[PDB]
């Protein structure tokens, strides 16, 4: 419940200091110049987390990452790539992972604290990035003595 | 390399059968392979096809039943062949899992070569079954060849057929070629040549000459018709596609054989040869069809005595003409498709063209023998002109004739002045797109006055909150509150109380809440919970709360009480049979929403009768309804003018005539409950309250769908031009007595997407086809308000992804064009439909499976909020379903509304991040096939051509070539096979012997009781299409004496048939 | 830690989910008053739900993620691989009835949809009474393959984020769970209501709840007590 009610004041900071930003670029081109609105901004700036500061900021190159046909993660000294399109009989790209269209940065701080993508805390689509291609079906056997029980176990493992 | 030799197919349909799918991607296999084949299209008897084989001296028989009655059809086939000189000729079948294991062993046994299953056809692969096909009928048909003239002078008809096998491929020999020349010299029968562009209509208007000859010489001559099409030289084979068009050769004095080219010239290399053989056959006149000629192209002319150029109005600039070598030696120029824009103008340009060719100065430009024809149109005038002509001609250059007793008129120029898509409109599907695209630009841009608008305000209050007040902000809000539209402005301002009234456990009454076992309160529908108010009004924009515009998430507000979408199609036997199941599924429901099926027979139009061609079919796949006595048993016990009562006959070609048995029903049944309740006879004025009170609140729909017949079902009987006139009829007097519950057409894509389309295809198609429809009605003098909420649609839904949101996409496509383009109200901006589980998605390999695909097809359904839904049983690709099966199926329905805990909530599609992807990407891939037909010259444009066909076809191959291959996995068919391989004996849907002579026994006793009237009423129906009336109007009186059959057969001396368009 | 048991008992999806996170952070608090370190048996537990026909269920697996998660990072404070909650579902097999047993294969194919939608660690497919026969297991089987390799939807792997519904459900049940959670600790935490029957007795209530609405007509069971077999 704590965490959650982070959530809620974390959003209403985020959003109110896009407001505040964005009402000053609107100023400006209309030639009024008003930095009392700056000030009301980067004291957000502060009021935001740094954890919060950081999911908004990873959110624009986080996008980029999923709009591909592929993602590109180098871990170790390589790379893993996976694809992110399946492609349909008619022809449609169906993303594995869609992410949100918000303009809202309250919005997508919200989202992106609540429900972030498979494989980001708090890990509400899942734990992992992306599902496991290929199998998993595990073998059950239990009968008889140990004898008989091993022989399923060879046989259907065979 | 093909084939060792020529090899050659007849390829077709079963009698009374619409699937041509399976038969198509099975004559373009055998083409590719390198074989000829004469595709003669879907709905073909057995007197039919034997025919066309023996005169084409094939090797080879395709044929395709998916409607059963295949044994009795096949078997006729086989016996037809033997009998007629045809025992050489191999038969091939499939009819998917219809044919059962035990009919096949049957047929193969009587006769047949080989009949392929579903298992045949993922052991063999498709090119396997057609190269094991094909290897077969390997054969040299030149044995059979007669080597002397005495038997095809004398009248053989099979053996010319064969000497023309002989002489195509030059194994006659020289001393019988140059007898038989020498003898067609001394034939002196005229030899009529018809050439032109491709596709200008030279089959249709030579099948059209033909029927003028028949009807003005009471079919005393003997004609015969040599059609050439060009080949492909890459494959070796071609598609000889004229025969398939012609629709009076059907008569012993008819013969017709198909050429291919062979020079990928316009001639086949042996054309002099062929053309000496039918003079020698002492026929009356030959008539020769070439291929698609170009414009300085003119090979006909020395083969033949008289010449006739085939043209369209579309010939570019008026300067072309004189680039034509045609115009200088053709005796007849016809300037067919007399519908299309710029005709008259063609004809005057023609006209001076050959007045100048000719030097004939001293002569009227209108006296030249150039004539304006529409072969489309059934009776055309304009092809008698030019059939008068032609016999003027064909008399001075000896050929004995009768005097005519067609209508000997005069002029040159055709008068058909009916339009169903004005030339102006043309581009209205492109104007749709426009519409829709506009709505969603202004949808951005108010939601970024909307959002600016807020972040100023907002900041002004934090401004005002730490001290310094600036006023300069506040200026360009109250700028941006007059920059927001009206109706804009007043969504944003109902959303809190929007909010209000969806947060409670009531809707002021409605209950939202339906609480689980939990304690969980589920509301029925979902808002979101956004903050910025661009988000707030793009969402109200674009995917409003279900019943508000536009009505993304569903028309209405809430889902019916009682009334659950469930309507299980059904038919079965005789109407008695059919009446017990419609009590089978409609038990235990207060609601009786009844989806009937009819037989193949009665899908045609056609009275059940003795012949194994018919009778095999009477009763299978569907009720045989042939009379109003039948009708009134099939809904015995249904009051159909309850409220609660909703029928929902699929029909199409005889829908109109269908229909009005059905009214004549629902109209009877009161009249009937009236003389109990009063125990007396209704008086005149009575009745006539009755009556029409009747008409206004009789509740159901039938299909009709003529658009989707060519393009999909093809159970389009009459020519497609007067199937439209007929249900425009049918729709104007619905008008006229206020019939607002009946739904005059389902506009239908399921039909067109079983067929092979995918969700894209089939969901622009339908919609074009359905604003096909408004343009038709428009133009017609309708009120868009008078039409539109009688339009109801059908969908199919399958695995695809774009199945879960199709229908959101459909309704907001028509609720904004509705509003925005046509201008209508609310009502008619409500697109109501029908989805039915995909058919084809389920098979015959692993029955038990297809319960798991028919129950997912199910649920995005029900999410998506559809209005009517039908369920297909684990039987579906073996046969009807049966009592336990249909049981299976019904419980779908049961399990996902009243067990499944998601289920009680009616949005939980919305918000989604997939599904409002999936809306914008499928929606926009809509809007762009709706350009790609608006510039074929809209849907009636782009049939002209075979678009819609032509794509379907290739979506159905590029689907199955996957589905064998193994790229698009099937769980049981290409991956995850059963280690034992069943498919054992399921119980099976087919008719009894005695509700078929039931069916005979009352056809024959129903004419006898009206015997005097029958004759009298069929005259009057013809009337009222020779004098234009409303045909529906008499159809009202007509169905009371008159059998479907006899109805149908009358409207065909006055309606025309319709002509396959391959 | 499992929780099949305790909803196939009769524990609606609240009360598993609530009464099998508690016994798993029973377990954490166990092994931490051993002075044990976070890290070192956070990653080894395991879980194992049922998914039945109830709405709660679709939103199971999100939720039981999330309260982890967030407990782990927050609270104990241990790292990501602990914060990651991996979890086995198995399709009710109370919600499947002897009669009608055709209709079985369809209950199954809807849970486990909602199982592979939310995304599920590992599955199991229950079959359509007597024994496991090769055949039956068969169709079980192919439910799951049927949805992975054909069903479309399937194709994305996050088809419930963004619904209105599913994050409604989602901060519904979690919020459920914890006001569970607190009646539990009120009562001595898990060990302490164990010692009162509390867990037992629950389950005992909501199994007799729902057994009397089957009866009672208003709870619909297709094939059971509503559109029952005409022949048996
Ligand atoms: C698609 C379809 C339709 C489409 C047809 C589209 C079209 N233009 O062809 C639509 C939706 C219009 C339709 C309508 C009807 N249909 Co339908 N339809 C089907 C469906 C789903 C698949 C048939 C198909 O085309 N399959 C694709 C082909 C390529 O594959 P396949 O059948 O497995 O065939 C394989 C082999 O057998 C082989 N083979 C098959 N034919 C041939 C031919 C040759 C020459 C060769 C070499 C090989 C070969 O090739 C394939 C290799 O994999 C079937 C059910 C099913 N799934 O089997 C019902 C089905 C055939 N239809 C049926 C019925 C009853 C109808 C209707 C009459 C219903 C009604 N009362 O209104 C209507 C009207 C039809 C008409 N217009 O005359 C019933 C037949 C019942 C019976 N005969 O006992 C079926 C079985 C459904 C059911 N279970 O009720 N139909
Ligand atoms: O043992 P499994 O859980 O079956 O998998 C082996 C590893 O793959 C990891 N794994 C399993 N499935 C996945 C998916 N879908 N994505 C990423 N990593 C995965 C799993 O966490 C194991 O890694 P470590 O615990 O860090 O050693
Ligand atoms: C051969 C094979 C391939 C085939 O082709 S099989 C073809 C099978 N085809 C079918 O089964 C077609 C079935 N479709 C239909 O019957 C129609 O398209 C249909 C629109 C779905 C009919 O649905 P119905 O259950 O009759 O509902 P409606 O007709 O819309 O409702 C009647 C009135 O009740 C009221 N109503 C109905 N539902 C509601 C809801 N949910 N809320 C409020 N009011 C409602 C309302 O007043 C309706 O009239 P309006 O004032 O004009 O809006
Ligand atoms: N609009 C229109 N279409 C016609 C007319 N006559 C024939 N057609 C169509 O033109 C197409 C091709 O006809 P077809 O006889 O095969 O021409 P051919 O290939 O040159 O012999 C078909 O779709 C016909 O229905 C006509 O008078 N008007
Ligand atoms: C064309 C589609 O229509 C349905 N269908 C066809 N004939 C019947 C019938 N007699 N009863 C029920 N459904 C039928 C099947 O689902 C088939 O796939
Ligand atoms: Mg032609
Ligand atoms: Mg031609």
């Amino acid at each position: 419940r704590a965490y959650h009610r982070r959530v809620v004041a974390q959003s209403k900071l985020a959003r109110e200091r896009q407001q505040l930003r964005a009402a000053h670029d609107m100023l400006q081109g209309a030639g009024h110049e008003s930095a009392a609105l700056e000030t009301l901004a980067s004291e957000r700036d502060v009021s935001l987390g740094a954890v919060e500061r950081k999911l908004l900021a990873m959110w624009p190159q986080m996008q980029q990452a999923y709009s591909g046909d592929e993602y590109v993660v180098k871990i170790r000294d390589k790379e893993i790539r996976t694809g992110l399109i399946s492609t349909t009989l008619s022809g449609t790209k169906i993303r594995k992972v869609v992410l949100p269209r918000f303009e809202d940065e309250g919005e997508i701080l919200k989202w992106l604290m609540r429900e972030n993508v498979p494989g980001s805390f708090p890990y509400t689509a899942g734990v992992f990035a992306f599902k496991r291609e290929g199998d998993p079906t595990r073998m059950f056997a239990g009968e008889g003595d140990a004898f008989r029980t091993n022989r399923r176990f060879k046989l259907v493992s065979e | 390399r093909g084939p060792a030799n020529k090899v050659r197919f007849v390829t077709a349909a079963s009698l009374f059968d619409g699937h041509d799918a399976s038969i198509n991607i099975m004559r373009r296999i055998l083409q590719s392979q390198g074989c000829e084949v004469i595709h003669l299209g879907h709905n073909r008897s057995v007197q039919e096809v034997v025919t066309a084989a023996l005169q084409e001296d094939v090797q080879g028989i395709a044929i395709s039943s998916y409607q059963g009655g295949h044994v009795e059809y096949f078997k006729y086939m086989i016996d037809l062949l033997r009998e007629h000189g045809g025992e050489h000729i191999q038969v091939f079948g499939g009819g998917g899992g219809v044919i059962v294991p035990d009919e096949i062993r049957e047929l193969q046994a009587y006769g047949v070569a080989r009949i392929y299953s579903p298992e045949d056809g993922q052991r063999m692969g498709l090119a396997g079954m057609i190269t094991d096909m094909a290897q077969r009928c390997d054969i040299d048909l030149t044995r059979y060849a007669p080597t002397t003239l005495d038997t095809v002078v004398a009248g053989d008809r099979r053996a010319l057929a064969q000497l023309i096998t002989a002489l195509e491929n030059g194994k006659a020999d020289p001393e019988l070629v140059s007898a038989l020349h020498a003898q067609a010299k001394a034939a002196a029968v005229p030899v009529l040549g018809i050439t032109g562009t491709g596709g200008a209509g030279k089959s249709s208007l030579t099948d059209e000459l033909i029927r003028r000859f028949r009807l003005d010489q009471d079919d005393a001559l003997s004609i015969a018709v040599i059609s050439i099409d060009p080949s492909r030289r890459k494959s070796g084979g071609a598609l000889l596609g004229d025969r398939i068009r012609m629709n009076a050769i059907n008569h012993p004095n008819i013969f017709m054989r198909s050429l291919a080219t062979r020079e990928a010239s316009e001639i086949s290399q042996a054309l002099p040869d062929v053309i000496a053989a039918c003079k020698a056959a002492r026929f009356d006149l030959v008539i020769v069809e070439t291929s698609g000629i170009g414009q300085g192209d003119a090979a006909i002319v020395p083969h033949v005595d008289l010449s006739l150029y085939v043209m369209t109005p579309e010939f570019g600039a008026a300067s072309q003409l004189e680039k034509i070598d045609m115009l200088d030696f053709a005796d007849f120029v016809a300037i067919n498709k007399f519908d299309r824009k710029g005709a008259q103008d063609a004809w005057r340009d023609v006209a001076k063209q050959v007045q100048r060719n000719r030097e004939q100065w001293h002569s009227r430009a209108e006296d030249m023998p150039v004539y304006g024809t529409q072969a489309s149109r059934f009776n055309d005038d304009g092809v008698t002109m030019l059939y008068q002509g032609l016999v003027g001609a064909l008399g001075a250059r000896g050929m004995s004739l009768k005097p005519g007793t067609l209508p000997n008129l005069e002029g040159r120029i055709s008068t058909g002045q009916n339009v169903i898509v004005p030339p102006a409109r043309s581009r209205y599907l492109a104007e749709l797109a426009d519409t829709v695209r506009a709505y969603h630009r202004r949808v951005v841009a108010q939601s970024k006055l909307a959002r600016e608008r807020q972040q100023l305000r907002a900041a002004h209050d934090m401004l005002q909150g730490a001290g310094h007040e600036s006023a300069a902000l506040e200026t360009l809000a109250s700028e941006r509150d007059v920059s927001l539209g009206a109706v804009e402005r007043k969504l944003l301002a109902m959303w809190p109380q929007m909010q209000q009234a969806y947060s409670g456990d009531e809707y002021v009454r409605t209950g939202l809440i339906s609480t689980t076992l939990s304690g969980t309160k589920i509301r029925k529908v979902v808002l979101p919970r956004f903050e910025d108010e661009g988000e707030i009004l793009k969402w109200l924009m674009r995917e409003n709360v279900p019943g508000s515009f536009p009505y993304t998430a569903g028309v209405f507000a809430f889902k019916r009480e009682g009334e659950d979408p469930t309507r299980m199609f059904a038919g079965e036997g005789d109407a008695f049979r059919t009446n017990r199941r419609f009590k089978l599924v409609s038990e235990g429901m207060e609601a009786k929403r009844l989806s009937t099926a009819f037989d193949s027979v009665t899908l045609y139009g056609e009275d059940p009768h003795e012949r194994p061609d018919i009778y095999g079919k009477v009763g299978n796949s569907g009720v045989s309804i042939a009379t109003l006595e039948d009708m009134k048993v099939l809904y015995d016990g249904f009051d159909l003018t309850n409220p609660s009562t909703s029928v929902s006959m699929t029909i199409n070609g005889p829908a109109p005539t269908i229909l009005a048995m059905f009214m004549n029903t629902a109209i009877d049944q009161q009249i009937d409950r009236f003389r109990a309740d009063n125990g007396r006879d209704p008086t005149a004025d009575e009745e006539a309250k009755i009556r029409a009170w009747v008409l206004q609140n009789v509740r159901g729909t039938v299909q009709a769908d003529i658009l989707k017949e060519d393009q999909g079902q093809n159970t389009c009987i009459f020519s497609t031009e007067f199937s439209l006139k007929v249900m425009g009829d049918i729709q104007e007097y619905f008008v006229h007595h206020q019939v607002r519950n009946f739904y005059s057409v389902s506009i239908s894509g399921y039909h067109i997407a079983e067929a092979g389309a995918n969700p894209i295809s089939q969901l622009a198609f339908t919609l074009a086809n359905g604003f096909t429809y408004v343009e038709a009605y428009l133009a017609r003098g309708m009120h868009i308000d008078d039409f539109a909420p009688n339009l109801s649609f059908f969908f199919s839904n399958g695995m695809d992804p774009e199945y879960s949101v199709l229908g959101r996409v459909a309704r907001r496509i028509w609720a904004v064009t509705m509003r925005d383009k046509y201008g209508a109200n609310d009502r008619s901006q409500k697109l109501k439909y029908h989805i039915q589980t995909s058919g084809r998605s389920l098979h015959a390999q692993e029955i038990d499976f297809n319960d798991i695909r028919t129950t997912l097809q199910a649920l995005i359904a029900i999410y998506d909020n559809c209005n009517s839904l039908h369920t297909n049983a684990y039987d579906e690709a073996i046969t009807t379903p049966t009592a336990e099966s249909v049981r299976r199926a019904l419980a779908i329905q049961l399990i996902i509304n009243r067990e499944w805990g998601v289920a009680k909530c009616e949005n939980p599609n919305q918000g989604s991040f997939l599904i409002e992807e999936l809306t914008d990407l499928v929606e926009e891939a809509v809007l762009q096939e709706f350009e790609r037909i608006a510039e074929r010259g809209g849907v009636l444009g782009a049939m002209e051509t075979g678009y819609q066909r032509g794509k379907i076809q290739e979506e159905s191959l590029y689907y199955e070539q996957l589905k064998h291959d193994g790229t698009l996995p099937i769980i049981g068919v290409n991956t995850f096979r059963n280690p034992n391989g069943d498919p054992q004996t399921l119980e099976l849907a087919r008719s009894s012997e005695d509700e078929k002579q039931s069916q005979l026994h009352r056809l024959t006793e129903f004419h006898g009781a009206h015997q005097a009237d029958a004759e009298a009423m069929l005259a009057r129906l013809r009337q009222a299409v020779i004098d234009n009336r409303n045909v529906f109007a008499v159809l009202m009186d007509a169905v009371r004496v008159c059998s479907l059959g006899q109805i149908t057969h009358a409207l065909f001396e006055v309606g025309g048939q319709y002509r396959r368009n391959m």
